[PDB]
């Protein structure tokens, strides 16, 4: 869901 | 029936169907009914498909009183190129500039400049509405504690436009806050 | 020698030599001097390398008193990884995320928030230095007329950095301007 | 040179 854009921003941490 | 257009609007539906790591010259021919080597008549490789895809995208929404409206609606209409069509965002990748692309580049070169950008701000201007506005689509075209939680609720609700405009309005006013003399 | 670290190294290495469409599991081998089945016990495939490597990038250089300088720094660390390798920006596209880095998100929010920032400006803030410096590194990591000529030679003499660094300082006092009360 | 540079920014125009 917005799961995808929270996954984006945890990738580049 | 391959006469340009066609082509095009083919290669454009299966890139949707398939995306680009999908789409091939082989399937191109196939979607067309034609046999592989009168496709490649019109079209050497893939990579030259890429280029007349990336291009025709930028076509149809690169449509587009001040400097800040002009930035603004500038990546609006790139980033609606871009989310076009599956994928877009790589397709555009690596594609080499045609000769009305430089036309442009230094006509909007001449109008910041002559609103009183050195040129040199000028240029980081576009470069980093450019790079921000390729930066969202990319990640937009990809794929348990409680602020997480409430942004996913958030990003739930919003989906991807809502940042991606803020981000822009926050990038021309930092540069607005440049235009002034000093400091 | 195919401890995790030597495979890792190894596959950091033949990025640099081919990059990341040249890589693929069998010249690894080949590299290591193994067999492929052998290799294979390892690493299930390419994706599965792509996602370590782009991890391991990150912990060598992810290795970052206000919120200014966090949202700086943490650029700029984010962007030395992806440049730290060939093609580093493409690796780094479309990996999962790990166990650490979404409890870093959370801090990250958990500060900023606690910085006066509403969690929704939170999200925005980092999701667009985070757009930007990944926009700036993909371009960077590819391949008469006046204004254009001094715009060569303007960038001939300064390469990417100088841009790079204005946006985001440019990004990050828009956000300033943003935290102020209405409007 | 900083050609590439240039060509980037026509690129999306």
């Amino acid at each position: 869901e917005g799961l995808a854009r929270v996954a984006a921003l945890a990738r580049s941490r | 029936r391959l006469d340009k257009s066609k082509v095009i609007n083919s290669a454009l539906e299966l890139l949707n169907e398939v995306g680009i790591e999908g789409l091939t010259t082989r399937k191109l021919a196939q979607k067309l009914g034609v046999e592989q080597p009168t496709l490649y008549w019109h079209v050497k490789n893939k990579r030259a498909l890429l280029d007349a895809l990336a291009i025709e995208m930028l076509d149809r929404h690169h449509t587009h009183e001040s400097w800040q409206d002009f930035l603004r609606n500038n990546a609006k209409s790139f980033r609606n190129a871009l989310l076009s069509h599956r994928d877009g965002a790589k397709v555009h990748l690596g594609t080499r500039p045609t000769e009305k692309q430089y036309e442009t580049l230094e006509n909007q070169l001449a109008f910041l400049t002559q609103q009183g950008f050195s040129l040199e701000n000028a240029l980081y201007a576009l470069s980093a509405v450019g790079h921000f506005t390729l930066g969202s689509v990319l990640e937009d075209q990809e794929h348990m504690p409680p602020l997480l939680r409430q942004a996913i609720e958030l990003f739930d609700h919003q989906g991807a436009e809502p940042a991606f405009l803020h981000g822009l309005e926050s990038l021309i006013r930092g540069f607005e806050v440049q235009l002034t003399a000093l400091l």
